[PDB]
């Protein structure tokens, strides 16, 4: 009778994370094979079976406006991308899911989540320090 | 067919019959909104993909917008969320202190009832120690990273040893429900909160007032909270003790939930 | 400008990973892992040209700890080629950008734990 | 196909036979290490025989699978050979077959994954043998002491009336080749340098194992272990510490040639061949005919 | 008594016990007051009101006396009221249950297997 | 068939502490009886810790553990026999420690083995 959530879902935890992840990584197959200029096609329908063919990372992210709230975050990160470069979402889009990827089985053993930011802090500004040097 | 119910009479309510323990109920409805916002306190604070009315998505870290767009329908939690408006009223901060230690007062009460101490003698503990942690307080700006968390812990815990009779199981508890707030910071910076714990009153017992919890991932150690310049405001910890025992108290006062009509 | 074709993400592997080993702590498998996700950028270049990522990852990874720098994906000889000499370059800022928003949308997606959903 | 039988094909099979190792693996994953947790023995009559030992475990284990019997085929093998190592042979064998399990589902063939663990096990015994240290200093040096004091220091004697060649110990042999073996798998290339890069990540399940049975944080103490001698292999000044291995007490490395944590080299020699062996004999199953 | 006497040594000698052991080895002497736990539940009488004073004895008062009547419920000095057992009973009592649960906390893993 | 990880510690503790939550009244001058129902419906009124437990059936092999270290008490001391179940079943009964909070059992073994030794001197 008397409960907390009544409607109100919501997880926590590990659970919560991985699911995130997996989610990402559907955002990423949409646009894997679109990577480079012989990459494969995507065709896309509208709501009035208009088709659209097109083998732009940024196009095919913003007809597809995808409902997961992880997604999201990459949706709009690209969508960003595109706005100030117009290029490089796909190059984005693959390594955010691929870095949730190869963590993936750390967060599984135990390892917290604050731990993964502080590498990827560290790592990024390395890997930046080494493409200007080069 | 009998035997149905018992103790069910009033608009057949869910009520708990004295194996299910109505008051042990009330509690796990405010435990679960500490789980909510345990992980959001500290600087390495979790943010909290939330889902407006509207369909938004904002993705925060403050208690206040947690708990206004997650609708909190037990009233046993509603009183804790009333003490965090009133935490808003004479200080701007301080809300989580309102629902990591009323959650730890009550998590650490059901250890009392489970013994079978009355609630009115856990009451009683609650308010001697909150009484007493006023007159310690100013001893202690204090210290942040929960330093003072530590010393008035340790504190009020000597207090309760050598006061006799039953109060002194209760103003115990109030003394381990400080250390949630160390365990909350290290937690959330993935570090082994018994191993802080440990430290932070291993410096407390030489007198190294002023001691908190050193925030890096990649070192559990202890600093002191002085000379890094981290500080806390006296009325923020004052008016958060006071509201947080009230929460706790009135909701250990209620031992059964009845519906109403007009 | 950097060369293209993945030859900078498979130099960036080799800095980050003998960084790693000389980093003691839980961010040495954190960082060789951010390091193997930036395989991913040559890899699919070669899977989706339709050549064979074991042999060209592995030819390629060995001749840039040998001494390589600019050497990368060839899409259109099934082989390793030298992208800077082959003028396959892209601005050095703009993948810099691409790494700094693929971790900060990484870290928006690990530092999150729960969703939360007003009823409505 | 009608028979008096059943069949049973597929990438599958190496799975069940994956999980099968590595479940066996975990029995005496636990038990590793001078402060292996016991483990009950339930036969068939009801007597629980307990006990630690990972041999013993092994010759009274009882498990109806082939895989499994494999390794206790193993076991014999490496327990008349030497007389010790055994568990961590199983420990060992299961990793590497739970990683070649995930190569095969990137498409490498198993053929291509049992090249790279030979030639892996070749060099890892060409780096041992180059990093050894011959049996001395028994007189006038400090090789013994060490090594006796730490073995008597768990009684009330602790506190100060009624083999040819030797290798550290703890970790450092399977920590040293995590870093040679990942930087030979990217000199030969030729579809096994993954199998030869997973072979160097199988060997951190020993200090990883040996760490969670001390009570530490295994991802820490194995990142430590992994730094101290990745910069051995970048120079070799003397300010970049050597030989370090893994003391459970202290829960921190420590260098076992001052310690005295040292092992005979055919146990590190032999574990690594017979363990490379038997997951050699698991990949080549892929199929299953039963009557 | 001799359960409280033991438990008060152990908590007075936990506070210079630096460590994460010190929780478990103070939860070991909140153990041994369930000896006189069940012996004032059978009485009757109310255990937590003497238990608590019961501990409070002990503190203040010599710890060889001061333990529990299990006939009347009260508190009584074993000086007064000759319920001594002996030393090698306790003894053996005392490690059969540490080293018996040692055991059982030691065992992961039940394998059956001959 | 077989029991692993987390699940072995807690239910060997639960085995314990049931085996012990038996005898908890059979202990003093004032020990409480126990209703034995026989499988022919017959009943035995004992109050006897060493014969209660003598006669009940146990599934899991660690309250045989604990029954049989029992009776290995009794041939040595005919006494005080009841009070080493109810303290192993309390110091096993103390699971916050052991599993929610995540510390290895060689930490609380240490505990445990330390604390032995001052019991023993306080003795
Ligand atoms: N840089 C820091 N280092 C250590 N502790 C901190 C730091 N910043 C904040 N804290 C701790 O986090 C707690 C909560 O701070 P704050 O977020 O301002 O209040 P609230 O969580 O109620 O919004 C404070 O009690 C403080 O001790
Ligand atoms: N008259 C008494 N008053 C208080 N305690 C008693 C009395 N007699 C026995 N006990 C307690 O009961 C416990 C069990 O005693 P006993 O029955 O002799 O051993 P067991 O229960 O193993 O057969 C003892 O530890 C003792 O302290």
């Amino acid at each position: 009778v008397i409960l907390l959530k009544e409607g109100t879902d919501s997880s926590q935890g590990i659970p919560q994370l991985v699911s995130n992840i997996s989610a990402c990584q559907v955002i990423a197959e949409a646009v894997r094979t679109t990577l480079g200029p012989r990459g494969m096609d995507k065709l896309i329908v509208d709501g009035r079976g208009k088709a659209t063919i097109s083998n732009d990372g940024a196009t095919i992210l913003k007809l597809l406006d995808v409902v997961h709230p992880a997604a999201k975050t990459l949706v709009d990160i690209a969508k960003s991308q595109d706005a100030e470069v117009g290029d490089g979402t796909t190059s984005v889009t693959l390594l955010a899911a691929e870095f949730l990827k190869q963590v993936k089985p750390y967060v599984e053993e135990g390892l917290h989540p604050q731990i993964i930011i502080r590498a990827f802090r560290t790592a990024t500004q390395l890997a930046v320090n080494k493409i200007k040097e080069i | 067919k009998a035997p149905g119910f018992a103790q069910m009479l009033k608009e057949g309510a869910k009520h708990f019959s004295g194996l299910e323990e109505a008051v042990y109920r009330n509690i796990q409805a405010c435990k679960e909104l500490a789980q909510t916002t345990r992980t959001a306190y500290g600087p390495n604070g979790m943010n909290k993909m939330v889902i407006n009315h509207l369909e938004k998505l904002f993705v925060t870290n403050d208690a206040a917008t947690i708990l206004r767009e997650l609708e909190v329908q037990h009233p046993a939690a509603k009183m804790i969320v009333m003490a965090s408006h009133m935490q808003e009223q004479e200080v701007g901060d301080g809300t989580n202190f309102v629902l990591v230690f009323a959650g730890a007062l009550l998590e650490l009460a059901e250890e009392l009832l489970r013994i079978g101490l009355s609630v009115s003698e856990v009451i009683e503990g609650y308010e001697i120690a909150c009484r007493k942690a006023h007159e310690i307080l100013p001893n202690l700006l204090v210290p942040g990273g929960g330093a003072t968390e530590i010393e008035l812990a340790k504190q009020i815990t000597s207090y309760g040893e050598t006061c006799p009779g039953l109060e002194q199981y209760a103003i115990k508890k109030f003394a381990e429900a400080f250390e949630a707030i160390p365990r909350a910071l290290a937690e959330n910076s993935g570090v082994k909160a018994n191993e802080v714990i440990s430290k932070l009153y291993a410096v407390h017992q030489e007198g190294n007032k002023n001691v908190g919890l050193d925030i890096e991932a990649e070192v559990p150690a202890v600093k002191d909270m002085l000379e890094a310049g981290i500080l806390d405001t006296y009325l923020g910890k004052y008016w958060a003790i006071k509201l947080a025992t009230n929460a706790a108290v009135t909701v250990l006062r209620v031992d059964q939930i009845i519906m109403a009509k007009p | 400008v950097v060369a293209g074709g993945g030859a900078i993400e498979m130099e960036l592997s080799k800095y980050l990973r003998d960084y790693s080993r000389t980093i003691p702590g839980k961010q040495q498998l954190l960082i060789g892992a951010y390091a193997k996700a930036l395989e991913i950028i040559p890899r699919q270049l070669c899977d989706n040209a339709g050549f064979d990522a074991t042999n060209i990852l592995n030819k390629l990874r060995a001749r840039h700890a040998q001494g390589g720098t600019w050497y990368g994906v060839d899409i259109n000889n099934e082989d390793i080629a030298d992208n800077f000499e082959a003028f396959v370059w892209e601005p050095a800022m703009v993948r810099i950008n691409a790494l700094t928003a693929a971790s900060e949308a990484a870290c928006l997606i690990v530092s999150v734990d729960e969703t939360i959903k007003n009823p409505r | 196909l009608s028979v008096f039988g059943d069949r049973s094909t597929g990438e599958t099979i190496r799975s069940q036979n994956v999980m099968a190792a590595a479940s066996i693996a975990n029995i005496v994953k636990s038990s590793l290490g001078p402060v292996g947790l016991d483990k009950m023995l339930v036969d068939d009559i009801g007597d629980v025989t307990i006990t630690n030992d990972g041999a013993t475990i092994l010759k009274l284990l009882e498990v109806e699978h082939p895989a499994a019997k494999v390794l206790c085929e193993l076991a014999d093998l490496q327990d008349k050979e030497v007389g010790d190592g055994t568990t961590s042979v199983v420990i060992i064998a299961a990793e590497l077959l739970k990683n070649a399990d995930e190569l095969v589902k990137q498409k490498i063939h198993p053929t291509s994954v049992i090249s790279g663990y030979r030639l892996a096990c070749k060099e890892a015994v060409r780096y041992i043998n180059e990093n050894l240290i011959v049996n001395t200093d028994e007189l006038g040096r400090d090789c013994l002491i060490n090594a006796a004091k730490t073995s008597m220091s768990s009684k009330i004697i602790g506190i100060n009336a009624n083999s040819k060649s030797v290798v550290p110990g703890g970790g450092a042999v399977e920590a040293a080749l995590s870093i040679y073996l990942e930087n030979y798998a990217t000199s030969m290339g030729s579809r096994e340098q993954l199998a030869i890069a997973e072979f160097a990540r199988s060997l951190l399940v020993i200090p990883n194992t040996l760490a969670v049975n001390a009570a530490q944080d295994s991802t820490d103490l194995v990142a430590k272990l992994r730094a101290f001698h990745n910069e051995a292999q970048v120079n070799p000044e003397r300010k970049n510490l050597k030989w370090i291995g893994l003391d459970l007490s202290n829960g921190k490395p420590r260098d076992n040639k001052q310690a005295g944590v040292f092992e005979p080299t055919i146990v590190k020699v032999k574990s690594l061949k017979f363990a490379t062996e038997a997951a050699i004999t698991i990949l080549r199953i892929d199929d299953l005919i039963k009557l | 008594a001799s359960e409280m006497a033991v438990a008060h040594a152990l908590t007075e000698k936990s506070k210079a016990m630096t460590g994460v052991e010190q929780w478990p080895y103070r939860a070991v002497a909140q153990a041994l007051e369930v000896i006189p736990r069940t012996l004032i539940q059978n009485c009757g009488a109310s255990t937590i009101r003497l238990l608590t004073s019961l501990r409070a004895k002990h503190t203040q008062e010599n710890c060889e006396t001061w333990g529990v009547n299990g006939e009347t419920g009260t508190l009584v000095d074993m000086k007064e009221l000759g319920i001594w057992e002996p030393l090698a009973v306790k003894l053996q009592t005392y490690k059969t249950a540490v080293e018996t649960a040692v055991l059982l906390l030691r065992i992961d893993d039940i394998v059956s297997g001959h | 068939k077989r029991e692993s990880g987390r699940k072995v510690q807690s239910g060997n503790i639960n085995a314990a502490k049931t085996i012990a939550d038996i005898i908890r009244t059979c202990l003093g001058p004032k020990s409480m009886m126990k209703m034995l129902l026989d499988p022919m419906g017959g009943i035995v009124m004992t109050n006897d810790g060493n014969a209660i437990l003598r006669e009940i059936q146990v599934q899991h092999p660690a309250a045989k553990s604990m029954i049989e270290i029992s009776r290995t008490q009794d041939e040595e001391v005919g006494d005080g026999t009841t009070s080493v179940i109810i303290l192993a079943g309390e110091m096993l009964s103390v699971a916050e420690h052991f599993l929610e909070q995540q510390m290895h059992p060689t930490v609380v073994i240490s505990a445990y083995r330390k604390a032995l030794d001052d019991m023993i001197s306080t003795l």
